[PDB]
């Protein structure tokens, strides 16, 4: 249904035929980032629930794959599977905990 | 002599517009896009992604978590390599 | 044979029909190849370190 | 004939490219659906009156 990620389509009648107006989403203005498969925190490997880990050079974030929206790496958007000894390419970074300021205050 | 006999009576074989080299080049371009960029190149600009992360995305596509790909990366790579070698042997060894 | 061609001309546009049909098939084969293989407009290349 | 513009993708083991914007693209696809409905009187065509 068109070139790109298909959103919707509109039919138009034509003599002996149909013309489809395919409305698609095309990514643009891509930017390079340093990526890692997992984040090693406290001896545990954290993997993104729905996104991908990206780094702008100094800080690590997790973002959705098809649009750049960097977010802080927390336990809400990552899941823990295993220790840090198996994943090839795992990098060391902190993983924030939302409950940590709550019980502290 | 079959080709000459056909040619003599006015039957001609027109050459294909795309040569085998250019079709091979197109397949090479598709392979390079699918290896370095995953499925992004087919939907817009080619976005580079490491191949294990691409394979983890594909694992998510079939409903398996990415940790399964990362933890078993060497086993998956070995299985894929073995299957590719078997494919070459299977094509070379079967007439039909 | 010129006599055969003169007799053949009485049958009309059969020869034109056959040439047109074969020409359509011939262009169709090239179109098939373009549809299947020419699906990218950029010739991508693999990195040197494979 | 040139097949396409030459592009080398910067593949590396730890670099990714993330889109930061989008384009809403509308494209046309034209498909034939029907032909002209023709009926032929066989007797009149071959023999007339
Ligand atoms: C990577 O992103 C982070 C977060 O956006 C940047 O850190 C901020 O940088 C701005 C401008 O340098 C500062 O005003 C903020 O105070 C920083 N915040 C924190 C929490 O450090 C970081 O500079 C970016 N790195 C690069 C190389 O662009
Ligand atoms: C990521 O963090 C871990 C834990 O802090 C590091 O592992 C330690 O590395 C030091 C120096 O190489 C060793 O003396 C320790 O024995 C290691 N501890 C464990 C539990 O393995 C690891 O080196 C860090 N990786 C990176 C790339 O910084
Ligand atoms: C991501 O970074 C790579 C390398 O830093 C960029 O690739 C270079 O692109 C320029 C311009 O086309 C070429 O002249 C170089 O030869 C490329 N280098 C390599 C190693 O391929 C790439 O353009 C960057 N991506 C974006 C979106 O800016
Ligand atoms: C995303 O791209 C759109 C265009 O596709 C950008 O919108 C343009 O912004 C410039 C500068 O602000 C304006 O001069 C143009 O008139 C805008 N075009 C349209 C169609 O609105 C937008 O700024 C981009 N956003 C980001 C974050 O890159
Ligand atoms: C990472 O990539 C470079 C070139 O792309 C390669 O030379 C290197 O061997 C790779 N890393 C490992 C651990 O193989």
């Amino acid at each position: 249904c068109g070139k790109g990620y298909h959103l919707m389509s509109f039919p138009q009648s034509a003599p002996h035929g149909v013309v489809f107006l395919h409305v698609t989403y095309v990514p643009a203005q891509e930017k390079n980032f340093t990526t890692a498969p997992a984040i090693c925190h406290d001896g545990k490997a954290h993997f993104p629930r729905e996104g991908v880990f990206v780094s702008n050079g100094t800080h690590w974030f997790v973002t959705q794959r098809n649009f750049y929206e960097p977010q802080i790496i927390t336990t809400d958007n990552t899941f823990v599977s295993g220790n840090c000894d198996v994943v090839i390419g795992i990098v060391n970074n902190t993983v924030y905990d939302p409950l940590q300021p709550e019980l502290d205050s | 002599d079959l080709i000459c006999a056909q040619k003599f009576n006015g039957l001609t074989v027109l050459p294909p517009l795309l040569t085998d080299e250019m079709i091979a080049q197109y397949t090479s371009a598709l392979l390079a896009g699918t290896i370095t960029s995953g499925w992004t190149f087919g939907a817009g600009p080619a976005l580079q992604i490491p191949f294990p992360m691409q394979m983890a995305y594909r694992f998510n596509g079939i409903g398996v978590t990415q940790n399964v790909l990362y933890e078993n990366q060497k086993l998956i790579a070995n299985q894929f390599n073995s299957a590719i070698g078997k494919i070459q042997d299977s094509l070379s060894s079967t007439p039909s | 044979s010129t006599e055969c061609s003169n007799l053949l001309l009485q049958y009309g546009s059969f020869c034109t029909q056959l040439k047109r049909a074969l020409t359509g098939i011939a262009v169709e084969q090239d179109k098939n190849t373009q549809e299947v293989f020419a699906q990218v407009k950029q010739i991508y290349k693999t990195p040197p370190i494979k | 004939m040139s097949l396409g513009a030459e592009n080398s993708v910067a593949y590396s083991n730890n670099s990714i490219a993330i889109p930061t914007n989008f384009t809403i693209s509308v494209t046309t696809e034209i498909l034939p659906v029907s032909m002209t409905k023709t009926s032929v009187d066989c007797t009149m065509y071959i023999c007339g009156d």
